[PDB]
RNA sequence: UUGGGCGUAAAGCGCGCGUAGGCGGUUUUUUAAGUCUGAUGUGAAAGCCCACGGCUCAACCGUGGAGGGUCAUUGGAAACU
RNA sequence: CGAAGGCGACUUUCUGGUCUGUAACUGACGCUGAUGUGCGAAAGCGUGGGGAUCAAACAGGAUUAGAUACCCUGGUAGUCCACGCCGUAAACGAUGAGUGCUAAGUGUUAGGGGGUUUCCGCCCCUUAGUGCUGCAGCUAACGCAUUAAGCACUCCGCCUGG
RNA sequence: GGUGGUGCAUGGUUGUCGUCAGCUCGUGUCGUGAGAUGUUGGGUUAAGUCCCGCAACGAGCGCAACCCUUAAGCUUAGUUG
């Protein structure tokens, strides 16, 4: 709904960071004790940013916002991928490929590239090719959908962002920082919250902290679509 | 640049033959005749842009068959102009009857369209950017991808010959069977001569 | 309209093994004459790309100038790196006094009642940086008194 | 001064210690000296504010206060010196 | 450790001085630092131990196309030290000296602080430092960033084309 | 008429480096710029010939046979062979 509620919220692990000198220096508003070296949230303020977005994903997509989402690292690959298909949105698993997003009428053909060469071996005229062309036809084809694979029915821009973790993608904020895409990431310590406009300091290691939050979050712009 | 002639690299691999007759015996004498009446068949046609031209023997049928790129200069009215070159067929030689004509629409996509063309216009020596800027991007506005044309021979009034070519794209230049057609042209300037070797493509 | 401004032609020779090449870049100022005022250059070689893609790359960032309308409200300055600029508010009825990149900035926001002292460097780029980072920190009146929390009338 | 630098570009002796000099922590009270103001006199003739008069225009000469708003004759105010 | 030139088998003599901790006390008793006084590395002007080794200068053998050069020793003062200095070095951390403030981690030298303990060892607070990486700020950039070239104050000295 | 002169007025034009395999462009990005990334780290090879991983993607020229032919086949006509 709208928070984790407070016995899943201490018992699953979304109360947790880690250890200083992989730290942050700034998440001092998100720093609530050292539980032998991992840090602690404050737990209603990581709502209340989260909720407000919740209900700024709700208005976005009330003017038909495609609030992207990423999930990039391997722990990622089956958390924001297992919840943007539970959220109905466009994600991405795979890395930042340099002009996905600043460079975007050349990167966005790598999707258009994987529309139009499954245009050509979808239907006729796919036969009379050399078949050593159809090894790296399909070589085209397997490396453009394991990184567009979201961005397939998102033909449109990017209006809002939603990230995993900065500090494997700090290229996403950069981007996010340069094209004014309004961010939302699940980060860890080490990894900075300036650029970034709501923050989760979630430990990297709870899928839990992916199932009850972003699935849920653009569940508010699949409901907050009407 | 110490290399051959492109248009040399594909005789008989990708071209087809521009001489298909059969001489076999008696191959001298009907040779010279053949190149006693060429050296003035160009020269009548005033710069005509003719791209080339494929003679024909069969059975003491020499038929000429010259493209003149220009056309209507060598018709006339209804045989007015082609019957001094059939009275010059009946005039130099015996016979060489028969003289013909074509005309070229898209009027700089073949090779020696634009070389005798972009030589003559270099005697004026005026915009050699802006008349081969109307001749190269139109011509990609006329169907092309790769096309390479150099200005050589002394521009400027110089005592020194300068290339300046034009040339982008894809170029597979020497793959067997892609017919190349390439040029040259002696376009003096009473210090120098142009010779322009031209590139286009389909 | 976004008003333009060329600054210079240019030819960049990168000595090599092989050869040189004939990159023709560019650097220009637009601007708007509202007070919201931009700059841009490219690594080009057309002359109109030399404006286009600057005229792209001054549209990634327009900067806002607050104009207290009639001239440009305070005696102000600018910097960045070696150079610097300087203007002070004067008459309308005097004619634009200024320079290259002094002038360029201040006069494609429509103002027209200010002074130059460039200052600094004579290398354009932080010149026009300087002309611009200086006058992106300029202020208003009525948005500081709200900033500090009196009112606007409250101030002379 | 307004309105410059001293690591590699010119700008630290080889370091000191030290005589003079300059400049000095913190918190209270006296003077009005320094500060800053107020009553006047008040600063120069072609030069110098503003507006006319004399020059055919003008070149070139007077007018009217401004007038000193800086110096003196004068009253003061203590945070800061 | 010493201001710096510097300081090395040690046992002892006389000491300097560093530093921590408690902070008892005087009530800023401070900094620059022109003058002045010192030190002042090496070599050089000389004395007595010096020529044991090393070694300018000199010598020898050949190499090498070229010697006595790169190779080699013998060997003179000079060396070593004490006895007089001269007043010079890339004496450079190429950063004058005293005081406030702004991201970190990381070892290490001395004192105080402990938790367990350890069979003298683990973890951690602090001081003064010794070091290594590294924000903001900085410069032309290098690079600096608590052992600032960052942000402020005071004094001296120096500089303004070769 | 020139072989009379002049490759250096020059069109060419070849041999050489040279089997040398290297050589170029558009969009990103980064740099105050001078400029850098796509051809690379791992493993596999006769040469921009690979795949993974790489701030890259797109665009190339030469790139192997494609052209001629060895040989190993089939098919045609048995022709003066």
């Amino acid at each position: 709904m709208a928070v984790i509620s407070m016995k899943q919220l201490l018992e699953a692990g979304v109360h947790f960071g880690h250890q200083t000198r992989r730290w942050n220096p700034k998440m001092k508003k998100y720093i609530f004790t050292e539980r032998n070296g991992i840090y602690i949230i404050d737990l209603q303020k990581t709502v209340k940013k989260v909720d407000e977005a919740y209900n700024f994903l709700k208005q976005v997509s009330e003017d038909g916002g495609q609030v992207l989402f990423v999930g990039t690292k391997k722990q990622a690959q089956e958390s924001v991928k297992s919840e943007a298909e539970r959220a109905g949105q466009f994600y991405i698993n795979q890395r930042w490929l340099g002009g996905l997003l600043t460079n975007y009428k050349t990167i966005s053909k790598r999707i258009k590239r994987i529309s139009e060469i499954e245009k050509m071996e979808e239907d006729g005229l796919f036969e009379v090719l050399p078949k050593k062309e159809v090894v790296e036809l399909k070589k085209e084809y397997d490396r453009l959908i394991k990184f567009l694979g979201g961005i397939r029915d998102m033909k449109s821009m990017p209006q809002a962002l939603f990230v995993v973790d900065p500090r494997k993608e700090r290229n996403a904020i950069a981007e996010a920082r340069k094209l004014n895409i309004p961010i939302v990431g699940i980060v860890d310590t080490n990894c900075d919250p300036d650029e970034i406009d709501y923050v989760i300091p979630a430990n990297d290691d709870a899928i839990r902290a992916v199932k009850l939050l972003t699935a849920k979050m653009a569940d508010a712009i699949l409901e907050g679509q009407q | 640049g110490q290399k051959i002639n492109p248009i040399g690299l594909r005789v008989g691999i990708i071209r087809d033959w521009e001489a298909k007759w059969y001489a076999e015996k008696d191959f001298a004498s009907l040779l010279h005749e053949d190149l006693k009446i060429r050296k003035f068949i160009d020269n009548e046609l005033k710069e005509a842009s003719v791209s080339h031209v494929e003679i024909e023997r069969a059975a003491n049928r020499i038929n000429i068959a010259i493209h003149t790129g220009k056309p209507g200069m060598v018709i006339g009215k209804g045989g007015s102009e082609i019957e001094k070159l059939r009275n010059k067929l009946n005039a130099l030689t015996d016979k060489k009857v028969h003289i013909n004509v074509i005309e070229i629409k898209k009027v700089d996509l073949d090779a020696r369209l634009v070389a005798e063309n972009i030589a003559r216009q270099l005697e004026n020596r005026a915009s050699f950017r802006r008349v081969q800027k109307q001749a190269i991007t139109r011509a990609m506005k006329l169907g092309a991808k790769g096309i390479k044309t150099q200005v050589s021979g002394r521009l400027g009034g110089a005592d020194i010959a300068r290339a300046e070519q034009y040339s982008e794209g894809t170029v597979p230049l020497h793959t067997l069977r892609a017919d190349i057609d390439y040029a040259h042209a002696e376009a003096d300037t009473t210090y120098g001569k142009l010779g322009v070797k031209v590139w286009i493509y389909r | 309209e976004f008003e333009e401004r060329v600054v210079t032609i240019n030819r960049v020779a990168k000595v090599v093994k092989g050869g040189r090449r004939f990159r023709f870049t560019a650097l220009v100022v637009v601007g708007d004459k509202n007070g919201r005022v931009g700059f841009g250059t490219g690594k080009a070689q057309e002359v109109p790309e030399a404006i286009k893609k600057a005229v792209e790359a001054a549209k990634k960032d327009l900067v806002v100038v607050p104009r207290v309308e009639g001239t440009t409200p305070h005696t102000i300055t600018g910097r960045y790196g070696s150079g610097s600029v300087f203007m002070k508010p004067a008459a309308p009825g005097t004619g634009v006094i200024a320079g290259g990149p002094v002038r360029a900035v201040l006069e494609l926001a429509g103002i027209t009642d200010i002074l130059s002292k460039s200052l600094g460097s004579n290398t354009p780029i932080n010149m026009v940086r300087a002309t611009i980072d200086g006058l992106q920190n300029l202020k208003n009146a009525e948005d500081v008194a709200k900033l500090r929390g009196k009112t606007v009338e409250e101030l002379y």
